[PDB]
């Protein structure tokens, strides 16, 4: 539908040619709007050598910087650290000989395009740190577990603690770490101490003992502490950096268990538990807003002890959405996904022009199942995982097959347009796909085991396609590139040419500027009501008691959203009803439609919740609003709260007070 | 993911 495309895309096309890119290549953006790309290359010669590239404009242009590092070889293990925002700071970490005290960095503050290297009084363990208050302040661990702190950009250093497992960067420039008092970080495993240092390591406060693990999310401080006199380990959580714990109401694990943080905001978490007995499954469970009460959200949610592969993924493109995997009482694995942040999950709608596969039981009666990170480390022909971009609101693209459970054939491309809803098949296929200027674009190109030419690319949501042959040299195809954030007009293509004599690393660099040559007006949006189930319902579009219309773009208009397009949109409250509230501890919903109910009896980690719980935790009227959840007026629960610590603690011989 |  787009005419002349040659023409205008003829001309906007750039070729790379690499000299030399053996070994592990890598590749890495430097700040937004700056079009600054460092591809890095290492290998041995194995009976070091490092090169540097670097662009300025998307990619269309490298220049060989590797003088700058004065050759020297560039350990990739620790990757290019790159500095938050648009500090535009870059660190690399070189080997140095075998006689050395401490190691190398290459740091620039000028995006890479300048260097100074710097001699360390250690040697590095871990990557370099960023504090993300400050991109001067950089933490990293030793060799020998020092903990070392630099404030002048890894100019100078000092060790603030010596036998350190683990730190991480909190917010206002804090600092949380984990010491060992023993022998080895893994023999002192489950009796570490957690301390805390606000001021870079002038004090210290130890806010925890007994730990395992430390993690954050969102406002929540975690750390997993093993109960004394025995082998399990439980999260206990604090919102005050650690002044002040409480135990989550979640159960404990042993040692062959974990959890994991699948994903957390200022509202709440998703906190995966371990089934005991490595069955390569757990259970989902939701927090509140305090991180301490959990709803149990999702059984037999698909996550392997092998590597800790798991599908689940946010639909970053619709607020509410998730989507992951999850095994059948058969151990088929079906694709499940739910809309209101963990409240109701549900099978993905088949689209309607699809077959169903050989893996349904039912012909005309059938679902979509989505290839993920398992898929991928299972070795099925995925090219690549699921894709969703914030800007871009309600589209995902992903492979995926369309029966009772995940296939292994090979699979086609399905695109939704509204989070997750309803799916068409995209491309007949494997793809790799990407989304450019807040979905104004979608990119594709055909995985093939054989060179390829062409690359296809959509102006109307990947409804209607157009293929643009880039190169009369077909290249393997290795990956595309383009700027991070989906707001860019520029795609790069990395592949090799290879000859019976010779082969050769190339790029080329797409520009679409002449494709999409109008910017959008007012009158190129149209409003679109997200999560609408039935436009009959005054309370159509709902979830966690509110609704959005965005202003979309229209599929038919062919036109660039801007660097700078901000999603509009406009909320409407709705009214409160019980479904908007969650059981607090100590009750439940049985069978129907919502009425929160003391429960009978606490039993397993309920009780001990109970016994190990605070007062205010533990005094309840047994609602508590969802997380994130924006009702107004409407139903509230007014029954009056009691405090459950006496109706289980009850029933115990007390010890004198 | 972050394993505790
Ligand atoms: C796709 O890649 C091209 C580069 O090949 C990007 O072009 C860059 O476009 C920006 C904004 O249009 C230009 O930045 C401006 O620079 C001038 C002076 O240098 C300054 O006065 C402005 O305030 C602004 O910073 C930039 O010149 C240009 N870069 C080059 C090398 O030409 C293009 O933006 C990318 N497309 C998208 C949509 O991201
Ligand atoms: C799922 O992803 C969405 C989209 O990225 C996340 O929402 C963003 O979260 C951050 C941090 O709280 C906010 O600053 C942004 O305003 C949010 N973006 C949008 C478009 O709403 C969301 O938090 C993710 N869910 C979880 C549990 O992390």
């Amino acid at each position: 539908r787009v005419r002349d495309f040659v023409a205008k895309l003829a001309n906007n096309t750039h070729q790379h040619v690499f000299d030399d890119l053996r070994g592990s290549v890598s590749l890495s953006w430097v700040g937004d709007s700056t079009g600054v790309i460092l591809v890095l290359t290492t290998f041995h010669v194995p009976l070091g050598q490092s090169k540097l590239y670097r662009s300025e404009d998307y990619g269309k242009n490298f220049k060989d910087i590797t003088d700058l590092i004065n050759n020297t070889f560039i350990r990739t293990e620790f990757g290019m650290a790159i500095g938050p925002e648009n500090s535009g700071k870059v660190v690399l970490t070189a080997e140095v000989s075998g006689g050395s005290r401490g190691g190398r960095i290459f740091r620039s503050s000028d995006f890479a395009k300048n260097f100074v290297q710097t001699d360390l009084p250690f040697h590095p363990l871990t990557q370099m740190m960023y504090s993300p208050q400050n991109s001067d302040y950089l933490l990293a661990l030793s060799t020998e577990n020092g903990l070392w702190v630099s404030k002048n950009f890894g100019g100078k250093w000092e060790e603030i603690h010596k036998a350190v497992c683990l730190a991480k960067w909190g917010s206002d420039n804090t600092i949380f770490f984990t010491t060992y008092a023993n022998g080895s970080c893994k023999a002192d495993l489950g009796a570490l101490e957690l301390w805390r240092t606000s001021d870079l390591g002038k004090s210290f406060k130890t806010i925890g003992v007994k730990i395992y693990s430390f993690g954050l999310g969102g406002r929540f401080l975690f750390a997993s502490v093993m109960a004394d006199k025995d082998t399990t380990r439980r999260i206990h959580v604090s919102t005050d950096q650690g002044d002040t714990w409480s135990m989550a109401q979640l159960p404990s694990v042993g040692q062959e268990q974990f959890y994991s943080i699948l994903a957390a905001n200022d509202d709440m978490v998703f906190m995966h538990v371990d089934e005991p007995g490595d069955t390569g499954f757990g259970t989902i469970f939701t927090s509140d807003d305090r991180g301490i009460v959990y709803s149990k959200s999702l059984d037999r949610h698909l996550y392997t002890t092998t590597g800790g592969e798991t599908d689940f993924t946010n639909v970053t493109s619709l607020r509410g959405v998730y989507i992951t995997s999850v095994l059948s009482e058969d151990n088929s694995i079906q694709t499940m996904i739910t809309f209101d942040q963990g409240g109701r999950w549900t099978h993905l709608r088949k689209p309607e022009n699809s077959e169903c596969d050989a893996t349904a039981k039912n012909k005309n009666e059938c679902s979509l199942h989505i290839h993920a990170s398992y898929s991928i480390s299972q070795k099925l022909n995925v090219p690549m995982a699921p894709l969703s971009e914030p800007n871009a609101v309600g589209i995902v693209i992903a492979h995926g097959s369309v029966g009772d459970a995940i296939s292994v054939m090979v699979p086609d491309v399905y695109i939704s347009d509204d989070g997750g809803y309803s799916w068409t098949k995209m491309l007949e296929g494997p793809h790799y796909y990407t989304i450019l200027d807040s979905g104004g674009i979608i990119v594709a190109i055909e995985h093939s085991s054989r060179p390829i030419n062409v690359i296809k690319f959509s102006t109307d949501e990947g409804q209607c396609w157009q293929t643009y042959t880039f190169t009369r040299d077909p290249i393997y195809f290795t990956g595309l590139a383009s700027e991070p954030g989906a707001r860019s007009m520029n795609i790069s293509i990395w592949g090799f040419t290879e000859s019976f004599l010779t082969s050769q690393w190339v790029s080329y660099t797409i520009d679409f500027k002449d494709i999409l040559e109008r910017n959008c007006e007012e009158k190129d949006y149209t409003i679109w009501l997200a999560h609408s189930t039935d436009p009959e319902d005054y309370e159509d579009g709902c979830i966690l008691g509110y609704k959005e219309q965005f202003l979309r773009l229209r599929k038919s208009s062919m036109c660039q959203n801007g660097r700078d397009y901000v999603v509009t949109k406009q909320p409407s409250i709705c009214l409160c009803s019980l479904e908007d509230f969650l059981c607090d501890f100590g009750y439940y919903r049985p069978e129907n439609d919502s009425k929160c109910v003391e429960q009978p009896e606490l039993k397993g980690h309920d009780l001990e919740f109970c016994l190990y719980g605070r007062e205010e935790h533990l005094t309840t009227n047994g609602y508590r609003k969802i997380p994130g959840d924006k009702c107004q007026g409407g139903v509230n629960p007014v029954r009056e709260v009691k405090d459950l610590k006496k109706k289980c603690t009850s029933n115990f011989l007390s010890p004198e007070k | 993911p972050y394993i505790l």
